[PDB]
């Protein structure tokens, strides 16, 4: 399953996150990919070998914007480290 | 020019713009 | 937990909240499914040529095997033998599909009907006393056609 | 006889892809600048090598005088030894103790006692031409890591890729090479002297527990490595 956050179990290592088209390639004898700070961010296809990008789904905080209750009622609401137009 | 360069972290822009900055 | 202004509420434990930004909570969005992704590996072991021969050893030449390196899935057989007395001892038929192990030693003989109860664990009489013994401890399963 | 190793003999100790990137691992490596030993694969009967912690071979040859290895703890059938014989056909790999004798036999065709083969595994042959392989055994398996470059040893870097990763779980303490010629004797034993045969030559190296620098490019191979 692909562009989706999704919990993936490939070959023994368990991850969470969403899968997308890659463009770099392993060499033959390589099957994980890892960035700096030991985070893994790809991985091949045991039965297709086709290199998959591994990146986690979307998290971030809410922020409330308010005039004061003494004034009116009416909230806003910020989410900040996402883009909710694909919540 | 000269001067270039998570699990929960994240990192907050700044208020005012470089544009406003230089205005 | 009714509406923003209730958590903005709850956060700065106040009836009345003054003019501006507050950060009230965090979002994690679902998981919203599960997948599993193993291999396209298809070597199976060899199960076709011990199963089916066009001959198969005499007693007294008792023709071991051995099945070495190669995915085995026990679900092979199961499918032309009515054992008569399929008889697995310890292991049972689901949980091998399951483990895994360095050798799997299969040996064949033809001994006629009313002997086949003496190939087995702990038996006694001509045939399991002078041509093939079974150890006292056994994880096998002895399969009659 | 001795010659210094340059920077060689390091290899992929991870399989895991890495870009553009400088990694330091801990593990069993060749220390670069140490002195390897050298053998001529003519005459001198053939010594017996200690497989202490894990082997670097080197071969230079063009007629292929050396075909396989064999490992063990003992050449006689009480301890299960391992076979790797190299063809123009096929590798063979053996784990059942082929009985050898005092020197192990120059490949009257089987010459060995009772056998009890439990793991064979049959893939394609390892084939100026510098042959380097690692020979390593350490969590239960035993793993090969080998290169074939094109040409005494050169100054330039190249790392070894995974080849094999058997699963046998046997005790491995010496080692020896295989040679093999074509309408050969074969006796128990023989002296120094032994018979006239192509020119050929390899080298023998230690693995140590050492710290390295590694550097890996966009494309995620190995280019240059430091030694810490």
């Amino acid at each position: 399953v692909k562009n989706k956050c999704v919990n993936f179990n490939f070959n023994g290592l368990t991850g969470t996150g969403v899968l997308t088209e890659s463009n770099k390639k392993f060499l033959p004898f390589q099957q994980f990919g890892r960035d700096i700070a030991d985070t893994t961010d790809a991985v091949r296809d045991p039965q297709t070998l086709e290199i998959l990008d591994i990146t986690p789904c979307s998290f971030g905080g809410v922020s409330v914007i308010t005039p004061g209750t003494n004034t009116s009622n009416q909230v806003a609401v910020l989410y900040q480290g996402v883009n909710c137009t694909e919540v | 020019n000269k001067v270039t360069l998570f699990n929960g972290l994240t990192v907050l822009p700044p208020l005012l713009t470089d544009e406003m900055i230089a205005q | 937990a009714l509406d923003p202004l209730s958590e903005t509420k709850c956060t700065l434990k106040s009836f009345t909240v003054e003019k501006g930004i507050y950060q009230t909570s965090n979002f994690r969005v679902q998981p919203t499914e599960s997948i599993v992704r193993f291999p396209n590996i298809t070597n199976l072991c060899p199960f076709d040529e011990v199963f089916n021969a066009t001959r198969f050893a005499s007693v007294y030449a008792w023709n071991r095997k051995r099945i070495s390196n190669c995915v085995a899935d026990y679900s092979v057989l199961y499918n032309f033998a009515p054992f008569f007395a399929f008889k697995c001892y310890g292991v049972s038929p689901t949980k091998l599909n399951d483990l895994c192990f360095t050798n799997v030693y299969a040996d064949s003989f033809v001994i006629r009907g009313n002997e086949v109860s003496q190939i087995a664990p702990g038996q006694t009489g001509n045939i399991a006393d002078y041509n093939y013994k079974l150890p006292d401890d056994f994880t096998g399963c002895v399969i009659a056609w | 006889a001795y010659t210094n190793s340059f920077t060689r003999g390091v290899y992929y100790p991870d399989k895991v892809f890495r870009s553009s990137v400088l990694h330091s691992t801990q593990d069993l490596f060749l220390p670069f600048f140490s002195n390897v030993t050298w053998f001529h694969a003519i005459h001198v009967d053939n010594p017996v090598l200690p497989f202490n912690d894990g082997v670097y071979f080197a071969s230079t040859e063009k007629s292929n005088i050396i075909r396989g290895w064999i490992f063990g703890t003992t050449l006689d059938s009480k301890t299960q030894s391992l076979l790797i014989v190299n063809n123009a056909t096929n590798v063979v790999i053996k784990v059942c103790e082929f009985q050898f004798c005092n020197d192990p036999f120059l490949d009257f065709r089987v010459y060995s006692s009772a056998n009890n083969c439990t793991f064979e595994y049959v893939s394609q042959p390892f084939l100026k031409n510098l042959r380097e392989f690692v020979f390593k055994n350490i969590d239960g398996y035993f793993k090969i890591y080998s290169k074939h470059t094109p040409i005494d040893l050169p100054q330039g870097f190249s790392a070894l890729e995974p080849l094999v990763d058997l699963p046998i779980g046997i005790n491995i303490t010496r080692f020896q090479t295989l040679l093999a010629l074509h309408r050969s004797y074969l006796t128990p034993g023989d002296s120094s002297s032994g018979w006239t045969a192509g020119a050929a030559a390899y080298y023998v190296g230690y693995l140590q527990p050492r710290t390295f620098l590694l550097k890996y490019n966009e494309n995620g191979t190995i280019t240059d490595a430091v030694d810490c």
